[PDB]
């Protein structure tokens, strides 16, 4: 697997979840930053997201201050879940594309 | 991440509709109803329910506690469910000992 080209022109994605549906309490509840951290950060954005009147285009890398600023979103209720490309649709043969990879750590 | 199949396995529901407790000394038995269809699962007497009379369960949704077939739940609900299961599941592991590991790997 290695990244062989910029772009694959895919329109599949995935959408992370931001809430976990807890079974003692019968409840769905915020999950934890690191986790959300851990499927987030450095990511590129499928669709376009509209919160706290801030615009995020599509096709734009999620830094660290992005990721927070939808965790801020999620507690006022606004956004239950963010579409993202991934590795797991990308259509690119034998490798991935830089778009469905992301950041570099 | 061989996709062996637990030893203490979990019992899903093929099919979606409303669950029917019939517990007694002899046996256990989970009943899944629905609008043309109605599924029998036997359960043991050392069964850890989850669901409860009067629920909406769905195909793929666990009705015992336990680590869930991965080639089982593929074939229940699709390609996309057992991606989601995978990975969720073995960052449940790393998160236990307090290491930090992105979801694209
Ligand atoms: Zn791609």
């Amino acid at each position: 697997i290695v990244v062989r080209e910029a772009d694959c022109g895919t329109t599949n994605y995935i959408s992370v979840p931001l809430f976990q549906p807890d079974e003692v309490t019968r409840s769905l509840r915020l999950r934890k930053r690191a986790d959300i951290e851990a499927g987030l950060y450095g990511r590129v954005l499928a669709r376009e997201v509209e919160v706290l009147g801030v615009r995020l285009e599509e096709g734009r890398y999620l830094s660290m201050d992005d990721v927070h600023l939808l965790i801020k979103a999620a507690e006022a209720g606004e956004i239950q879940e963010v579409p993202v490309r991934s590795p797991l649709t990308c259509q690119t043969r034998y490798g991935v594309c830089q778009k469905c990879y992301g950041y570099d750590l | 991440f061989e996709a062996r199949r637990p030893k203490a396995k979990a019992v899903i529901s093929e099919i979606d509709g409303v669950v029917r407790i019939e517990e007694t000394e002899e046996k256990l038995s989970v009943f899944v109803e629905s609008e043309g269809f109605s599924k029998e699962y036997k359960l043991p007497k050392e069964a850890r329910l989850l669901v409860k009379d009067g629920d909406y369960v769905e195909a793929g949704q666990p009705l015992t506690r336990g680590a869930i077939d991965p080639h089982q739940l593929l074939e229940a609900k699709g390609p996309e469910a057992v991606e989601r299961y995978l990975v969720e599941e073995i960052q449940k592991v790393y998160r236990a000992q307090g290491v930090k590991l992105h979801d694209k790997h």
